[PDB]
């Protein structure tokens, strides 16, 4: 317990997008959960169409996926890496993704330990 | 040098034709349960590499894989 | 039977003069027109370039 | 109120257009040429002709 | 790889060269 | 077999195609397991300028990276440099096909632009007909400044630096890594005897002209030592000027 669950899955995220680990979106993030070659779900509280939050539960509990909640998907648009920088690192582009679906992690030491323990703390 | 004077005529290509666009086509995909169970409206392909996860397109007679040209009855 | 009268002074386009920051007077322009000619001299093979000349 | 003004830009425009070209009329595409240059005759020389 | 680097302030993206 | 005669069907089609739909047994290539061997019954050197482009346009969509970068080092690559070489100036198909090639920017960069400069004996003219099509289309920042890391490593020409300049031309945000082999791909000239062309002090311009706000004061020193070694009349002292006036992080 020395990161926190708000702040691990950064590294997680950065990991993915070094080792071409992520499957964003809407159709990239369904069908490869269902060609079981991803492991994890991040899905956004804000929504607008609860059928599409009931499809992501439903596939979550399918193949035993682990679903994890965050607030709005604009703040994720930071999490996950859609936003076009300037050349101090201002963001101009605002795009925020609603589903952040893992295929591959890095080999970490801390991060996939905190999410480790929080994973085993939920289930 | 000697300019040239530029002309004007106006011609609009403004009108120009663009296809439609389709919004959020994957619930058509699944039907999910009250309980929680995935129903595929869709026939899925069992092809050489695009199985698991692409879908046919539903023809008035037939299935259609939209990646690698399969077609049916 | 032809005789126009300025043609040549009205069909010119009226070219507005740039502004440029001003020129040093007396000795100081004195002092710059030595400077340019007897202190910083570039070597030539034979010398065949003008002060004023453009291309 | 800015209707003058912007007609005041157009005549400045049409001013530049007719010292930096002597009088460049370009031809309508729409409607004939020998129609709308109806009353138009060409001169060998202006001087003499 | 060089001496002289980038020195100051912030680390957006790591980068795949490899 | 039999397959031998409809791909020397194809060939005879491919060598005389101007336009229309392309047969379908054309269109499944990249399909195939025995590719290659399809590929040199269609006979590519005797291809028409036109059958060059819808052969890209094939090959760029239908997925693998490694079976599209071969594509272009075996057939493509050596087509273009083949027309440059003997018209001078390249053909509209042709030309079309390198901008379609860049739908997959990897197997573009790994294909076209590195095996250009490696092998040293790329022209100028080469250079600015391929460097163009750079300019005119959009490339992801990941590969844009990989491409970039390379040349900077690279053995120095003339062909070289055009290229370089076009891809700071861009101006996208730089990984900092990149920025550090840039500065020592310049500083390697520091000591040089060598007379430098234009095109080389007009790519180092274009890295001041845009990244001086990403420049430590180490090698900001080191850039100014260059231009005392290695002047230009013209436009050295804008370099010197955009140094000057330049404000960190
Ligand atoms: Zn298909």
């Amino acid at each position: 317990g020395v990161m926190d669950v708000n702040t691990a899955l950064q590294e997680v995220l950065k990991t993915a997008l070094i080792h071409d680990g992520l499957a964003r979106g809407i159709r990239e993030a369904a069908k490869a959960l269902d060609k079981r070659q991803a492991h994890l779900c991040v899905l956004a509280s804000n929504c607008d169409e609860p059928m599409y939050v009931k499809l992501v539960e439903a596939l979550c509990a399918e193949h035993q996926i682990n679903l994890i909640k965050v607030d709005d998907n604009k703040k994720l648009g930071e999490w996950v890496g859609l936003c076009k920088i300037d050349r101090e690192g201002k963001p101009r582009k605002v795009v925020g993704c609603s589903c952040v679906v893992v295929k591959d992690y890095g080999k970490e030491s801390q991060a996939k330990d905190v999410i480790e323990e929080y994973f085993k703390c939920k289930k | 040098a000697k300019k040239r004077k530029k002309k004007s005529y106006t011609t609009p290509k403004k009108n120009k034709h663009k296809r439609k666009k389709v919004k959020l086509a994957v619930l058509k995909y699944y039907k999910v349960d009250e309980n929680g169970k995935i129903s595929r409206l869709r026939r899925e392909c069992p092809s050489d590499e695009c199985g698991a996860g692409v879908f046919m397109a539903s023809h008035f007679d037939r299935h259609y894989c939209g990646k690698c040209c399969l077609t049916y009855c | 039977s032809l005789a126009r009268a300025g043609k040549v002074r009205g069909q010119t386009p009226k070219v507005a003069k740039q502004e440029k920051k001003k020129k040093k007077t007396g000795r100081a322009k004195r002092r710059m027109q030595y400077n340019r000619r007897f202190v910083n001299v570039v070597p030539t093979f034979g010398k065949k370039k003008g002060p004023n000349a453009n291309s | 109120d800015e209707e003058a003004e912007a007609k005041m830009l157009e005549k400045y425009k049409q001013e530049r257009l007719e010292e930096m070209f002597p009088d460049e009329v370009d031809t309508p595409r729409d409607v004939a040429a020998r129609i709308r240059f109806q009353k138009y005759r060409g001169l060998k020389s202006f001087r003499t002709s | 790889s060089s001496v002289m680097r980038r020195n100051e302030q912030l680390t957006l993206h790591d980068e795949r060269f490899e | 077999p039999r397959v031998l005669e409809v791909y020397r069907g194809v060939r005879e089609v491919l060598s005389k195609y101007r336009s229309g739909k392309l047969p379908k047994a054309f269109k499944i290539i990249p399909a195939l397991s025995n590719w290659e061997q399809i590929l040199y019954v269609t006979e590519p050197e005797a291809w028409t300028a036109a059958a060059m482009y819808q052969a890209t346009r094939i090959f760029a969509s239908n997925l693998k990276e490694r079976m599209a970068q071969r594509f272009y080092n075996l057939v493509l690559l050596p087509r273009v440099r083949d027309d440059v070489a003997e018209y001078k100036r390249l053909n509209f198909h042709l030309y079309m096909a390198l901008k379609k090639a860049l739908f997959k920017p990897g197997a573009w960069f790994k294909g076209i632009l590195i095996p250009l400069c490696e092998s040293g004996t790329c022209t100028l003219r080469e250079a600015i007909i391929v460097g163009s099509i750079i300019t005119k289309c959009s490339i992801p920042v990941l590969h844009s400044s990989a491409a970039m890391l390379k040349i900077a490593e690279m053995e120095y020409s003339g062909a070289n630096s055009i290229f370089l300049r076009l891809l700071l031309d861009k101006k996208y945000a730089l990984p900092y890594r990149v920025l550090d082999a840039l500065v020592f791909h310049f500083l390697g000239f520091r000591t040089e005897k060598r007379e430098l062309p234009v095109l080389w002090h007009q790519c180092l311009l274009t890295l001041v002209q845009r990244y001086k706000a990403d420049l430590a004061t180490d090698q900001k020193e080191a850039l100014l030592e260059l231009l005392r070694l290695q002047p230009h009349p013209q436009l050295s002292p804008e370099i010197r000027r955009e140094l000057q006036s330049a404000v960190p992080r």
